[PDB]
């Protein structure tokens, strides 16, 4: 699928004895991807019936949820991949590693504003326990108490969180 | 054999344009600079063309 | 394409205006003695931009105050200005990320500001703080605003928009050298240097103060 | 059953594959995308940090 990118570029000084230049606009050009994937599964027979129960049966039951996890892989693979290792990007991620620094508070300030201008265009985080497990034992006030507040904590600020 | 996806002939496919917007919000405003008063009027319409009064 | 290009052309002159600004208020301030009493240097590495710097520029001019009202600002900024802005009382986490106002004083969040460079990596920012409402500026005309035409034997079409504006602080008095012309200046030559102020003490009313962003 | 998913976002690329088509998942994760807006609007960003001590 196409683009036009928008114009830009400087006025210029009106001048005489000399006279003006016209200018231009480009293209560009985006592309996507088609994937396919299956899979199958069986049994025996009289197994089936020395067994008290069918297989069959139950498995055609199950059948439904599993492609779930299967499209989750998917897409952690794929965002795994669009961030891979292309400086193209870094001015949309963030390294904490070298041993200093927690997650905690202000970090999570700095992920927020990644984006300068335009913010509030985020909504949900992910997560995994033992982080949010560390959120809440740093969560835990001086004032109040010891113990009333809490273990889980949707939101964060003014965020879903999953 | 087969049919052999080597065979039919796949088409391809197209929609309209959309137009991009570069992004970088420029505001500054409201601020200095406002407040159009009436003398840089004096300047502004004809005639007693510039340069600039004082 | 025309049509599109037509389309978008409105909105266009915005942030040519917005540039023309930045940089006239960067040649008013600039290497004048004459300002001194306007301007604040936090450089030399220490300092950070908090909570108290903020105040000596806000009471710069000494007696005359609140004429101040709102604050410039760049993002990493405003980010800096929260994290150290999280209690210890309450909580975590409750507040917070956007905060305006900062102190009885309007904010405008913008990602493009001055920001020079030195070596060893050390950023700098600028955040005019002006709260003026205002310098001035007005519309003035041309005649042919506007205007289309063609080569006839080849095949093309054309554009052009050529607007009059005349702006300035009052403010400083504007001083006639090392320009050609005219009119009018340049950009960058009216960047240069050479302006001269006469009122002077207070009444401008802008402040700027440079300060690096906290470790 | 078929399906078909991507972010724009990033435009795809063709290098290093066999095929075709699906790419993999393995390949779908090698290597070789490229952008294109770019500033803004993705919208996503993911950071890596070490756990509280």
């Amino acid at each position: 699928m196409p683009y036009w990118n928008d114009l830009d570029g400087d006025s210029q000084v009106l001048n005489d004895t000399d006279d003006l230049v016209p200018q231009k606009i480009n293209a560009g050009q985006d592309k996507a991807v088609l994937i396919l994937r299956g899979n199958a599964w069986s049994s025996h027979d009289l197994a089936a019936t020395l067994s008290g129960s069918d297989p069959m049966q139950a498995i055609g039951s199950r059948v439904a949820a599993y492609w779930a996890r299967e499209m989750q892989k998917i897409v952690f693979a794929e965002l795994a991949g669009v961030f891979s290792n292309d400086d193209m990007k870094d001015n949309k991620l963030d390294i904490s590693g070298t041993a200093d620094g927690i997650y905690s508070a202000e970090t999570f300030v700095d992920a927020s504003y990644k984006l300068g201008d335009h913010e509030s265009l985020l909504t949900a985080i992910g997560m995994h326990s033992a982080t949010m497990a560390s959120a809440v034992k740093q969560d835990l006030i001086e004032f109040v108490k010891d113990s009333q507040s809490g273990i889980r904590f949707p939101t964060y600020m003014n965020k879903r969180v999953i | 054999a087969y049919t052999k996806i080597s065979d039919v002939i796949v088409p391809e496919l197209f929609n309209p344009y959309v137009i991009n917007t570069t992004t970088q919000l420029s505001a500054f405003f409201q601020s200095g600079i406002a407040a159009t008063d009436d003398e840089l009027n004096a300047l502004a319409k004809k005639a007693g063309g510039g340069s600039t009064l004082n | 394409p025309m049509q599109a290009i037509g389309s978008r052309v409105a909105a266009y002159w915005a942030r040519e205006m917005q540039k023309i600004v930045f940089a006239e208020l960067a040649g008013v301030f600039s290497n004048d003695d004459m300002k001194d009493n306007k301007l604040d240097i936090s450089g030399t590495a220490d300092g950070i931009y908090s909570a108290e710097t903020f105040v000596d520029a806000s009471y710069k001019l000494g007696d005359h105050e609140s004429l101040l009202t709102a604050i410039g600002m760049h993002s990493a900024t405003m980010a800096s200005a929260v994290k150290q802005d999280l209690i210890e009382f309450v909580k975590d986490s409750q507040s917070g990320i956007r905060f305006p106002t900062y102190m009885n004083k309007r904010v405008i969040v913008d990602d493009s500001m001055p920001v020079e460079t030195l070596e060893d990596g050390t950023k700098v920012f600028t955040s005019y703080l002006f709260g003026a409402g205002a310098l001035g500026y007005a519309e003035g005309q041309p005649e042919v605003p506007t205007e289309t035409a063609r080569n006839a034997l080849g095949s093309q079409d054309i554009l052009i928009n050529r607007k009059h504006f005349v702006l300035h602080p009052r403010g400083v008095k504007f001083t006639e050298n090392a320009m050609a012309g005219t009119t009018p200046t340049d950009e960058e030559l009216a960047n240069g240097a050479n302006w001269q102020r006469v009122y002077d003490p207070k009444k401008i009313r802008i402040v700027q103060f440079k300060h690096r962003l906290q470790a």
